[PDB]
Parts: C-alpha cells; structure tokens; sequence
C-alpha cells in the first residue's frame, strides 16, 4: 500500500460454472442448482 | 500403491479444473 506499507494478497473473486441436474422433464419439473468451485458462502450474491 | 502415489482446482483468467468422478 502506498501509504502503510503492507504486504496484500490479490484473489480474483470467484468465478465458475452453473450446472442444472435435471431428474427429467418427462418425470418433473424441479432442478437442482451446482455452482462448481465456489464457497455456498458466495452462492446468493449473483444478477439474474 | 503407496510409491506409485508418492512418485507422481487453480484460480486463473477463466481457467477451471473440474474434479474426476472417481475419487
Ligand atoms: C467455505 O466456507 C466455510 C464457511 O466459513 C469455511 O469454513 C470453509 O473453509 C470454506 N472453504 C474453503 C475451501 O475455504
């Protein structure tokens, strides 16, 4: 920091993909949501 | 098993590495 001098980490903030596990759509109708490589910390944070 | 195991999921710009299913 140009002002403390301190030594600070840089982590992107997380990234991935979205998988929809779907029993059938000729059973049901329901899903389930995978967010791959990311803490359900983070999950409810997201447009859309 | 042990030394064949003991002889032999990274953020990045856009890269994944996706886990086997068979652990
Ligand atoms: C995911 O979040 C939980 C809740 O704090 C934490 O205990 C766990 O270590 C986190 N996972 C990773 C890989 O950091």
């Amino acid at each position: 920091d140009p002002q403390t001098l301190e030594i600070l980490d840089i982590t992107p903030c997380s990234f991935g993909g979205v998988s929809v596990i779907t029993p059938g759509t000729n059973t049901s109708n329901q899903v389930a949501v995978l967010y791959q490589d990311v803490n359900c910390t983070e999950v409810p944070v997201a447009i859309h | 098993e042990d030394l064949l195991f003991n002889k032999v999921a990274q953020k990045f710009n856009g890269l994944t590495v996706l886990p086997p299913l068979l652990t």
